[PDB]
DNA sequence: TATAATGGGAGCTGTCACGGATGCAGG
DNA sequence: CCTGCATCCGTGAATCGAG
């Protein structure tokens, strides 16, 4: 029924870990992390692709997928010679296996046990753009992140570590999801360094700040010119279906034209252009005329060189100069006369 | 219609409420099998899945009254304030004590009248070493300091003259030494009296028993074994990598640690023993203890009678999931079923690829006979719809989609007015929406997440 | 990249009358 | 177990103007 209050739900089975529970499984996870390295260091095989097996093995075969890190395509039949493979080695050597086994279980368990912290952290993030289900889905990545790169030797409860990488992961998708037209982290900063610095200085004078009063808060670099520039970019788009008047039965975007697709004026003025310059080609001959053609363009779509008319026709390029030099003056004293192509001028 | 399931069935299945069976491979629930199509909830699909077990915590100071690996039968009292209420195997948590019971092997004499002891080849705890009409005074046989050495009951003297050792006597129950430690003891002069009848203690025993006739009294060079206990208290980040009465010699690590200080060493040879507890975990699983390396590795479900450790000499008795303890040294069996049970679009999809038109179609001809009213009028229904997908050639898992279309740009526009503003449609953040969140799921699935 | 922090928050309440599907007790 | 009635949820509710 209710997806936020489901997850909750979801979240209060798993119980929160003691102090020795905890520690327990951050220091299984950490060994399991050497017991991969070590498996690494004697079967002569990747880290990553071991990783992927001993989680795959762990996770069951309800997930099977190909890993984009990974070079080799992971599927049933290549995890399985793998895993045969890993279990053809000796006691000693085959404990590591188990130990990188137990790691995963135990990041399994330990990930899936502090996923309230997540919730009461993302809970604060709310109405910057990012529903809230997608603010703690966030929370969850940087929450497997933290769980993966901490530390147990620190004796820092989990909770410290974990709430920096959650806040860092959010904080990124908030900066990065929200605008329609997505703009850059580094700028992002910027502009709503610009946001604290006028919403400063407009509670200090009382009113809203000039352009040139933000630019010397500031500091260096900073001009009226360059605030303005700012603020130009960090326009967000409007919706399109934005309701015209109190009733329901118009759009804004009804009352906005199409600049691109041609109006049959202009289709019909562009075939009389056409139309009119091949009368006017016509008062020339014909070979004076495909000079022309193919200098602008008209043939073929392509303006050539002197010397490409001049390879075709069979001339030196001094002629077809020459010969374009006559087409043209031909044309304007037909123009001059006619009075024709001249409203065609725009 | 064509699944046979109402609203808020097919709702619950696909908002991920509760789950739906597509091939239950053996599994039951109490007692009744698990049919297909069957929606099972979470609790239902953890108990099957991955089996069912709970942990009990211990109030602070108190001990457990069960031990490791006992088998626990439902109702049974783990803890003076703790009752299991599951039927398995109880387990350890986290041992806040441990206790190390030190084997010693010494030789000792003692000095007594020949017609009040009892000849014996040895003797055990309890075991009556003497019967004394009248009180009788042990007197040192050497000269130097006394060492004295109390046990829970009887006593060890070590008499020594400089650092070295003069003399060993042994003082069995019924026997009260006269001295104290550090002091200093010329020939002649009384240990102990031993008032009465005199037997051995309850805690070391008598191996071997040498006696010597002098005079009106025998001298006995008895060759003795027994254990003293040593508590080693336990820290949070701390671990234990010994298990239940495990033997260990000079050097061996039993507990270790966050700093290279404060591990427990074992001292010399000795049997470890675990109390006090930070809780009990009841598991309901099969333990396979084993004494060569395992084939088998945790993680790994397994059906009964499948290859495990030693070489294959043992094997697996019920259903379960693999879990290799190496600090017990034992495979345990977590009972449960390997079970195919799923939820969202992807297990629909699936049942309704399976779906064979054909046959449903003739099931639901021959219902359509029945005189039944509302027997006809739904299965008319179903089948309306069945000879709808048949007649038209659509595949029922069309209705679910791997690929969602993309409206044309054009159709959704992105346009600048006249202000030089943007407007734009409400497809672009609905589809932005998708994109976000179908990015992350193939995220989360290729760095791996819990399925939560 | 490290004190520790571990289950959300605002609901919109003065339309109405229809078809059809769900579910209930009753013969 | 099968009919009948109560009840639930989802769907409609004039046209053109301007705004
Ligand atoms: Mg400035
Ligand atoms: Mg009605």
């Amino acid at each position: 029924s209710d997806p936020v209050r489901q997850y909750l739900h979801e979240i209060g089975q798993v119980p929160l870990l003691t102090l020795e529970e905890e520690v327990e499984l951050a220091r299984k996870v950490e060994e399991g992390m050497e017991a991969i390295k070590k498996l690494s260091e004697i079967t002569g095989l990747d880290p990553d692709l071991i990783r992927e097996v001993v989680r795959a093995k762990i996770l069951g075969s309800a997930r099977v997928r190909h890993i984009p890190g990974l070079k080799e395509t992971l599927d049933p039949k290549t995890v399985e010679e793998i895993d045969q493979k890993l279990k053809s080695l000796p006691k000693e050597h085959k404990r590591y296996l188990h130990i990188a086994r137990e790691g995963e279980a135990a990041r399994q368990h330990l990930i899936e046990a502090n996923l309230r912290l997540v919730v009461s952290i993302a809970k604060k993030y709310t109405g910057r753009g990012l529903s809230f289900l997608d603010l703690i889905q966030e929370g969850n990545q940087g929450l497997i992140r933290a769980v993966e790169k901490f530390e147990y030797k620190r004796r820092f409860k989990f909770s410290t570590y974990a709430t920096w990488w959650i806040r860092q992961a959010i904080n990124r998708a908030i900066a990065d999801q929200a605008r329609t037209i997505r703009i850059p982290v580094h700028m992002v900063e910027t502009i709503n360094k610009l946001s604290r610095t006028a919403r400063q200085l407009q509670q200090e004078l009382g009113r809203e700040p000039t352009y040139e009063e933000i630019a010397e808060a500031m500091g260096p670099g900073w001009d009226a010119k360059r605030v303005e520039e700012t603020l130009k970019i960090a326009q967000e788009p409007v919706s399109l279906e934005t309701p015209i008047g109190d009733e329901k039965d118009s759009f804004y975007g009804d009352f906005i034209p199409d600049e691109h697709l041609p109006s049959p004026v202009d289709a019909a003025t562009q075939s009389l252009l056409s139309e009119e310059l091949e009368k006017a080609l016509s008062k020339l001959s014909e070979r004076e005329a495909m000079v022309l053609k193919l200098r602008k363009g008209l043939i073929d779509g392509r303006e050539h060189t002197l010397e490409e008319v001049g390879a075709f026709f069979g001339v030196t390029r001094e002629r077809i100069r020459q010969i374009e030099n006559k087409a043209l003056r031909k044309l304007k004293y037909h123009e001059s006369r006619t009075r024709k192509l001249r409203d065609f001028l725009d | 219609t064509l699944l046979d399931l109402s609203a808020t069935e097919l709702e619950q299945v696909l908002y991920f409420s509760k789950y739906i069976v597509l091939d239950p491979k053996g599994a039951i629930l109490n007692g009744v099998p698990v049919e297909k199509r069957q929606l099972l909830t979470d609790e239902e699909y953890r108990e099957l899945r991955y089996g069912k077990q709970e942990t009990y915590p211990l109030p602070p100071g108190v001990d457990a009254l069960v031990k490791d690996g006992e088998e626990v039968v439902k109702g049974q009292e783990l803890a003076p304030g703790v009752v299991s209420r599951l039927d398995g195997v109880a387990l350890y948590r986290f041992p806040r004590r441990v206790r190390v019971e030190y084997v010693k092997k010494e030789r000792a004499g003692l000095r007594l009248p020949l017609a009040a002891w009892v000849e014996k080849e040895a003797y055990k705890p309890g075991e009556i070493l003497a019967e004394l009409p009248e009180p009788y005074l042990f007197r040192a046989e050497e000269e130097g300091v006394v060492e004295l050495k109390e046990l829970e009951e009887g006593a060890f003297l070590v008499l020594r003259r400089e650092d070295e050792p003069v003399a060993t006597y042994f003082l069995p129950v019924g026997m009260t030494p006269l001295v104290v430690h550090g002091e200093i003891v010329e020939k002649g002069q009384p240990l102990a009296e031993a008032k009465g009848l005199l037997r051995m203690p309850r805690q070391v025993r008598a191996a071997q028993v040498e006696a010597e006739e002098e005079g009106e009294t025998v001298y006995l060079t008895l060759f003795l074994e027994w254990t003293e206990p040593k508590d080693y208290r336990v820290q949070p980040h701390m671990n234990v990598v010994v298990p239940e009465g495990a033997r260990v010699e000079a050097g061996d690590k039993i507990v270790a640690a966050i700093d290279p200080e404060e591990e427990v060493i074992a001292e010399a040879e000795g049997v470890v023993h675990l109390h006090e507890p930070a809780s009990i975990l009841v598991v309901k699983a099969r333990v396979y203890p084993f004494e060569d390396d395992v084939e088998v590795s945790t993680g790994d479900r397994v059906a009964p009678g499948d290859v495990l450790a030693d070489g294959g000499k043992v094997k697996s008795d019920v259903y379960g999931r693999v879990e290799v303890d190496l600090v017990r040294n034992v495979v345990r069996v977590v009972e449960s079923y390997d079970i195919d049970a799923r939820m969202g679009a992807e297990a629909i999809q699936q049942l309704l690829k399976e779906l064979d038109l054909e046959a449903l179609e003739k099931e639901l001809l021959e219902e359509m006979k029945h005189p039944s009213r509302a027997r006809r009028a739904k299965a008319r229904k179903r089948l309306e719809v069945v000879r709808a997908f048949l007649d038209s050639g659509n595949r029922p898992e069309w209705m679910i989609l791997e690929a969602v279309p993309v409206l044309p740009p054009d159709l959704r526009p992105m346009v600048q007015v006249d202000g030089g503003r943007f407007a734009t449609s409400d497809l672009n953040d609905l589809y932005r929406r998708l994109i976000n969140r179908n990015n992350r799921l193939k995220k989360l699935l290729a760095q791996g997440a819990p399925e939560i």
